């Protein structure tokens, strides 16, 4: 309940200054928690909105991919797996300073060395496969944004 | 980290194919493995899915965001809840005939 | 049915396996004690030399 | 017979655990030789 | 959500005053057309995705209802496989709990008692006996459980994760409740999206119709158009007569030479 500090006038002054510092730190950290919890509520609202957006985008992208597969006459899964030598979509971490914390937020990046697509050599539904690739690129961008939000 | 620039998907076959067409991951020349670890929910095994998820979320993996379909992540929900680390992030992508449910979101459950 | 007999034989043999490991582990503990007894003789011999000094 | 097949499975299950019983005893037997030098040598150093 | 009967779409048709949100006033005609088409197409795609998600949620709810209906092929695994017949508390033993119709269930039981290693056919016992719910329980080896399940699947039998005195029933009830809640939420989201879309897509469609009318007018009568763009709401019983009268009146401008459009919405 009490420290073992030897009672002296200097010790009393030091401990009174420590009490003042602790009270100031308590007020400061309470206000920081209030600001960060307001930001936390905002982030939760954006998480819910982005979850609804992801629910829509996955459905529409899957519909586009299914239409492309139907047009091509076969699933493009084998071609996509064969074309997995290099990565065309990458996420670069950015330590964006939000409030008083260095929260890490992802930023999507792309490279031209992996521009090959599964539509190469398919022989049918090239436009549909390209449209599905673009739709899933937009979907991956949305998921990178949501992943930054979630981190 | 700098090496974190990679996206991992453990979703169903259709979702894995779509994300591979998007170009999420690459096959490691040295490890002879790719981030597009396609695995059907009905095929393989729950233990295999858990092992793949552990490998992707640990062992100094380069994956920045782990993509797991809600259907497949439901079977490994214990491991998903255990993965309380800030990174890599995990998402519950909807699957065909398997829409994403807010109750099944492990990360959103922390609210 | 016959499933109980199949499980009982495995369970009975498993209990013997633990007993065999425990007995062997106990013998390992006894072996260390016996080895320390030989080392104690060297300490006893050293103590006699110290007494002689 | 069904009972005969179950009895045969009982012997195989018991035999499988019997093999582990020998392995457990053999592995601990090797540790006994290791323990004959480990700790005892340290005890002599403490005695020294 | 505002009811469809109270939707002001005809009231907007009575005015058709273009807004700034649907298209910028200073934007180019081609640019405005592109923007409006893109926005309306995105709205339509979102509505279609919401409808698909609602359909998937309804399918999941129907599957949960079928599982709760008591059909052993989808019912609780506790009653599907007898606890005594199913192998439990044994590290080297496991159960199959295959569910199949009478002939298929008999074939699966025979395969489990024959093909599976350490089958122990004396432990085989059927806990259900309906025509399509004649599921039986067996106690095979722990390592042979996968082989027995594969054989049952080849024998048109669906295994189940049977467990004696476990929380399987509570887990199934919780899963059904969660599926119902998710289906209700998805239905609410789809209803709200459709209610907003029936107005937004309609407004975008009317903007496209107005832009096309202006383009046709400037193409026909030259620049400036100076055309008396008017909207006529003929009664349903005299639509053909009104169209004939309009065609007759449009002959002075010499499809009819005058810009004419037919809308049934």
């Amino acid at each position: 309940n009490r420290e073992q500090v030897f009672p002296t006038r200097m010790t009393l002054g030091l401990m009174k200054t420590k009490l003042k510092g602790a009270n100031q730190g308590y007020s400061l950290l309470k206000r920081k928690s209030e600001a960060l919890t307001k930001r936390f509520r905002d982030i939760t609202k954006r998480i819910d909105d982005a979850k609804q957006k992801m629910g829509r985008v996955m459905q529409t992208a899957a519909f586009s991919l299914a239409e492309v597969s139907y047009a091509t006459g076969e699933n493009i899964g084998y071609q996509v797996q064969e074309s997995v030598s290099t990565a065309r979509f990458k996420v670069r971490a950015r330590q964006e300073n939000v409030s008083g914390v260095y929260l890490s937020q992802f930023e999507s990046y792309i490279d031209p060395e992996i521009n090959d697509f599964r539509l190469t050599g398919l022989g049918r539904g090239g436009q549909q496969v390209q449209r599905a690739k673009e739709i899933y690129s937009r979907a991956v961008e949305t998921l990178v944004e949501l992943a930054s939000l979630q981190t | 980290a700098e090496k974190r620039t990679l996206i991992a998907v453990i979703a169903d076959e259709d979702t894995t194919t779509g994300l591979l067409l998007a170009g999420i991951g690459q096959i490691t020349p040295e490890t002879q493995e790719k981030n597009f670890f396609v695995y059907q929910e009905g095929k393989t095994t729950k233990e295999e899915i858990t092992d793949k998820f552990n490998h992707f979320t640990e062992e100094r993996d380069d994956i920045a965001i782990l993509l797991i379909n809600q259907h497949i992540a439901e079977n490994i929900r214990a491991r998903v809840d255990s993965f309380t680390n800030a990174f890599p992030a995990i998402l519950e992508i909807p699957s065909k005939d398997h829409p994403y449910d807010p109750e099944k979101d492990s990360v959103l459950k922390r609210v | 049915n016959g499933i109980a007999t199949l499980l009982q034989a495995e369970k009975e043999a498993h209990e013997i396996v633990s007993k065999a490991r425990k007995y062997r582990q106990d013998k390992l503990k006894q072996a260390k004690t016996d080895a320390a007894k030989e080392i104690d003789s060297y300490k006893i011999q050293k103590d006699k030399e110290l007494k002689e000094f | 017979q069904v009972n005969d097949e179950l009895n045969k499975m009982q012997a195989f299950i018991r035999k499988e655990a019997e093999e582990k019983a020998k392995e457990i005893q053999l592995k601990a037997d090797q540790e006994y030789e290791i323990e004959k030098t480990n700790i005892v040598r340290n005890e002599t150093n403490n005695i020294d | 959500t505002l009811p469809i009967n109270n939707m002001p779409v005809p009231e907007y048709l009575e005015n058709f005053q273009w807004q700034t949100r649907k298209f910028k006033l200073d934007k180019s005609i081609k640019d405005l057309i592109t923007l409006i088409s893109n926005e309306s197409s995105q709205l339509d795609a979102d509505v279609r995705a919401t409808y698909a998600n609602y359909n998937s949620a309804k399918t999941n709810l129907a599957a949960a209802e079928r599982k709760k209906t008591g059909d052993l092929s989808v019912r609780s695994l506790h009653d599907i496989v007898k606890p005594e017949d199913f192998v439990l508390n044994s590290e080297h033993l496991t159960t199959v709990l295959v569910a199949v119709p009478k002939s298929l269930k008999s074939d699966f039981e025979k395969s489990y008692e024959t093909l599976s290693k350490n089958v122990v056919p004396a432990s085989a016992s059927v806990i259900a006996e309906d025509a399509e719910y004649v599921l039986f329980n067996v106690h095979l080896f722990k390592k042979n459980v996968q082989e027995f399940t594969t054989a049952a699947r080849e024998k048109k039998f669906i295994p189940r994760e049977f467990n004696y005195s476990e929380e399987l029933i509570d887990q199934l009830k919780k899963e059904h409740d969660s599926a119902a809640s998710l289906e209700q939420s998805l239905r609410v989201q789809l209803v709200r999206l459709a209610k907003t879309a029936y107005v937004d897509v309609f407004i975008n469609w009317f903007h496209i119709k107005a832009l096309r009318v202006y383009v046709e007018s400037v193409l026909r009568y030259g620049l400036p158009p100076h055309f008396n763009i008017k909207i006529i709401a003929v009664p349903p019983k005299n639509l053909s007569k009104c169209k004939s009268e309009l065609i007759d009146a449009f002959g002075f401008l010499g499809y009819e030479p005058f810009v004419m459009y037919i809308i049934n919405l």
